[PDB]
């Protein structure tokens, strides 16, 4: 619907029912421009006029005739409250971070910063490790040792995966793989080992923990082509 | 394969509940206030665990009544997949044809959520050596969970609330020694077809 | 022109008897510097639809030099090229070869004649601006070819009795299949010579096909 | 082939929703905080397989109503290419009517991703025998996702929205039997044609 | 004469699935990662970006009402997308590049596990690997149009949104591939 | 030293006069030459210091179309047993201890695992037979 | 220019290359520096807006840690929440290990973790003042020698 007037447009949408300017006789919600007897003289006086610096004077006026007046990414605020009234705005002095998602621009304090750079440092931190790139016993004794923990599932294949990786970092990174694994827990009472299955009590069930980490201690010492050829039989990949 | 079991478990609250919360963050942001805050969701209602509690009942009754189950509570303890606790609640080749929702309060935080002082007390002396403070959920608070049996056999309704009455007679989460938990359930359950959206 | 092209995506060249080129001609940048000539209406491109104008290969270069002759051998440093580099693609009920990305190619355009340079200045422009897209299945995007230098030297002939490039002189036991493609004529035809083999230039097919070295 | 289908699917969480980490780089930089990470973007948002529980549900439902429906869940399995879930999520030759989006979530890793404390108790001794950490997406965490039908056909819309209450009962996600995953799905739909670009 | 250079920016919002050809790499690849993805031997990633853009023209513009050949059949050298995408004689004025990244394969480029699962028994019954590209990766292309007329920046851009509603490269229907194009056209006489 | 930086320094910000950046690059000692380069570059040498650790007869044809009839034996069997083949058989019949998973092709259980074997012993016969015979007995069969 | 103003220690050896992880600010004269520059741009222009320690050695602070690790008076919860509140900066930390050593004048309960063993009154709060002098020089160091001293006792910091 969009009537007309002197120059007047009155386009009636659903939400509400602009004026670009006789007048009508409708509710004029928002009114696009003496005239104060033009606002006088039409009914249901306008939620917020939309109004070269007389214009800001003649706002005063609108102020004073106590209407509203404007004169020409979603974002949101994750701030505080604070507040102060300085020349007649209510303010805010507060320096932050203008975060850019998607669909969203928000504003946020130092502290979300803090958060992101304690996470960025834990992450940094584990990356670069040590010096990234013992006992023995023979190569036999070390097959049927790494036979009879793959049988009752001690070492799994992916116990020998991450041994295969800490050994291709060196032979310091696997010496601390092993000696977190084998840890027995103070306060606990449990290592990093997958418990063997089978009838067993706690004795045997720590001489074979003791045996696993005798022969993956004996097999650190071997170069890199005895331990590849003694793990692909295990883990093919 | 064609019908399935429908439980809706409708448990109110006896004596106070608490259940931990899990959130790392929720933890650091709750422990300014309450040093044991409550499981809750991100809208404001109380979260507990309910699929362990099922079959850890589930595992302590066949295991006192001799039946073959698997105990999934030791450390690292895989299932074998014959039992029949291991048929309900899964293994390590098969799922649990029982999938067990948690238990949501009917009302929110702020209304069944109440936060509590807690103490310990010298023996010799009889002085409140230390304090704490520990968010509970009161009495009479009404929870709801639902279970689906995927496949349904026989005795899985009447294994289902024999391990509901154990939750009640033992307590369903937190610090269930000193009386915490003691809960009842009101049991709801029909066979519902597979095919029941199929319009 | 003294200058550096790199292969930005790869390209495909086959020949006959199920072989491919293991890296671009002459011939090749001769085509498509006429295409972008007559695309640009620069009074060159009746010059290109002439065969015989000598008035205007593309070899691998090395870890030092230029790879020099289906093998390449290096002359200083004596690197290997050819029969590494070729990779077979299958891709949608296709069954093609070509020549992986990322590797370095001579410049090999010498203007006899002074009067089109800045003919061939220009082109060379539009190349150092969009690049030049050699083989087969150019839109496809296959064939990309960046300069990375760019620079004009004057070159004296040969003074002496090695052909760099192939060469056509009378019977051969080889074989060298090129072809002209007129557009705005829809004429094309694969015309057929016999030639001589590898190891000014010209010597006697063609301006951009004879070299010596 | 003058129509699609549009399906705007907007989904919400009533209970805590995990789906695990694919991607073996992000997967094995967050073990070292995290046991089970959530899988998600490069921009920070959840993603959720959603072709997979559609096509699930379909084939449970579908098989158990009686209809000529074939089994792609088995080792290898083949589609057949004659019933209707081979022709609305694909077959071995044909393609799948049904381009289902991803489910993007609208708010990233700090709003909605939370690291939690699950648990392996002792039946007798009642003691924590293990721990482990794991992420969730929280409970009202909304995602969005497009299914774009191609060729459509009048039963589609009732098949994919049956397929949406049947996730809606079991769940989407992983640790579905602990009582992950449970959703509540909004339908959008809409006739386009395809020159709407034109 | 004038032409038509339209650089297209490609933003990844749902990850990029395009499989690997070379043959050799394919099999290098295998013994870790059963789809590897398409990658130049500069760590760079490789879009086929001229078949998308001619089969989402032909299949807008067969629904529209026009005549276009339907490849999948010899092109006909008649219709709108014979004279921009190409026939069998007549060559297309479009040259379409590949959409090369402009980051490296290290950054960009995940190896993620699917899953194939049982329907009853709830549980993995198959694994694989592939390749994928990270989400935000950042793509680079220009498609150059010889002798271009006034219907030649609309259907470019209007193919351009028809792959950002379905998506490019493959694993189309699982959620892969769905981007964002950016574009920004230039004459160069 | 001298000090280079490898990070790019076309994004930054504009805060209180100064060009600042959030980086999270790692600084390089190399020989009285030292830089601060991106984490790609770890990324690219963690992988070159991995890839450097890296650096280290009727009845049988009938049983053949049986097998390729319900495609246990199928197209790129044939072809993967021409790239070969011992080691190859091995490992494509090799039963997985955990999952019970042979890497054949599915087709009662009984008659699948007759099925396999006889895949298995069609398999390892045939590389007995000699090149040529083998090669025109499978060509017609999956031509490639 | 570079002026790299950091301490170019904490040096490891990955492969052949004397690496160090590090997240800092590129400031243009070109001039990486640390998160300090951050906290006094931040300060300076935070405030320019709202305009309407002890030193013990590091062996010994390793040996202490050490020894009041194993007698539970600084514990996994305990070095997790002073690292916490060192990377929330010099002045929280010092806050919160006043906090956790301060005597409660109505009940004299320390916050710290009790000593597990035999330990009497003199002696216990002996360790008590070495847990304090300890964590508070502690605080002197920078952040990746606080990191390296504590990533032993807990290996999940
Ligand atoms: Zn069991
Ligand atoms: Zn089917
Ligand atoms: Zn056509």
């Amino acid at each position: 619907k969009i009537t007309f007037y002197n120059n007047s447009v009155f386009i009636e949408t659903h939400n509400g029912n602009y004026l670009f300017s006789d007048m009508p006789d409708g509710n004029v919600d928002y009114l696009i421009l003496e005239l104060i007897d033009y606002i006088e003289r039409l009914k249901y006086t306008p939620y917020k006029v939309f109004l070269k610096e007389q214009r800001e004077i003649l706002a005063k006026r609108i102020i004073s005739k106590k209407i509203r007046v404007e004169l020409p990414k979603v974002v949101l605020n994750i701030n505080t409250d604070n507040m102060c009234n300085f020349a007649s705005y209510r303010l805010m002095p507060f320096s932050g971070f203008i975060v850019e998602k998607d669909d969203r621009i928000e504003i946020n304090d130092k502290n979300w910063f803090d958060m992101i750079w304690n996470e960025e440092y834990n992450k940094m931190r584990s990356q670069i490790v040590a010096e990234d790139f013992l006992p023995d016993m023979s190569h036999d004794k070390i097959i049927e040792n790494i036979e009879y923990l793959f049988n009752i599932k001690i070492l799994s294949k992916n116990r020998i995966k991450e041994f295969w990786e800490e050994f291709c970092k060196g032979q310091k990174a696997a010496i601390k793989y092993i000696t977190q694994v084998h840890r027995k827990n103070p306060n606990t009472g449990r290592r990093n080992w997958n418990p063997p299955e089978g009838d067993f009590t706690d004795n045997e069930i720590e001489k074979l923990y003791e045996t696993a980490y005798n022969t993956l201690l004996s097999l650190i010492k071997y170069d890199k082509n005895k331990v590849y050829n003694i793990l692909i039989n295990f883990n093919p990949k | 394969a064609k019908t399935m079991k429908k439980i809706y478990v409708t448990m109110k609250t006896l004596s106070p509940l608490y259940t931990g919360e899990v959130r790392r963050e929720d933890k650091e942001a709750a422990q300014k206030r309450v040093n044991f805050p409550v499981r809750k969701t991100a809208t404001n209602k109380v979260l507990i665990p309910f699929k362990g509690a099922l079959r850890s009942a589930l595992e302590i009754m066949l295991k006192a009544k001799g039946e073959n189950v698997c105990d999934t509570g030791e450390s690292r303890a895989r299932p074998c997949g014959r039992c029949v606790t291991c048929s309900l609640f899964g293994s390590m080749g098969r799922a649990g044809r029982a999938s067990v929702d948690f238990l949501i309060s009917n009302d929110t935080k702020e209304q069944i959520v109440r936060e509590s002082t807690h103490l310990r007390i010298e023996r010799q002396t009889k002085s409140a050596s230390d304090t704490f403070k520990g968010e509970e959920v009161i009495e009479g608070a009404t929870f709801t969970a639902t279970i689906t049996i995927s496949n349904p056999q026989e005795k899985d309704l009447s294994l289902i609330q024999s391990a509901l009455k154990f939750i009640e007679e033992n307590g369903i989460g937190g610090w269930l020694n000193k009386g915490y938990g003691r809960v009842s359930f009101e049991v709801k359950s029909e066979d519902v077809a597979t095919d029941r959206f199929l319009k | 022109i003294k200058g550096i092209l790199e292969s930005i995506t790869g390209f495909s060249i086959p020949l006959d008897n199920g072989e491919y080129a293991l890296y671009p001609a002459g011939r090749h940048l001769r085509g498509a510097i006429g295409y972008i000539a007559f695309n640009l209406d620069l009074p060159i491109s009746s010059k290109f639809l002439d065969f015989d104008f000598d008035d205007i290969d593309l070899l691998p270069i090395s870890k030092c030099k230029i790879f020099y002759p289906n093998s390449l051998k290096c002359p200083s440093c004596n690197e290997i090229y050819g029969s590494s580099v070729l990779r077979n693609i299958m891709a949608r009920g296709l069954s093609y070869k070509e020549v992986i990305e990322g590797k370095k190619y001579r410049l090999s355009i010498i203007v006899k004649d002074e009067k089109y340079l800045n003919e061939m200045e220009a082109i060379i422009r539009y190349i150092l601006s969009y690049g030049i897209y050699l083989g087969n299945k150019v839109s496809k995007g296959y064939g990309k070819f960046k300069i990375k230098e760019y620079s004009i030297v004057d070159i004296l002939p040969v003074k002496d009795s090695l052909l760099l490039s192939d060469a056509i002189i009378d019977n051969g036991e080889k074989d060298i299949v090129f072809s002209k493609k007129e557009i705005s004529s829809s004429k094309f035809e694969i015309i057929r010579k016999r030639g001589k083999a590898k190891g000014f230039y010209i010597g006697y097919g063609g301006l951009g096909f004879g070299e010596i070295i």
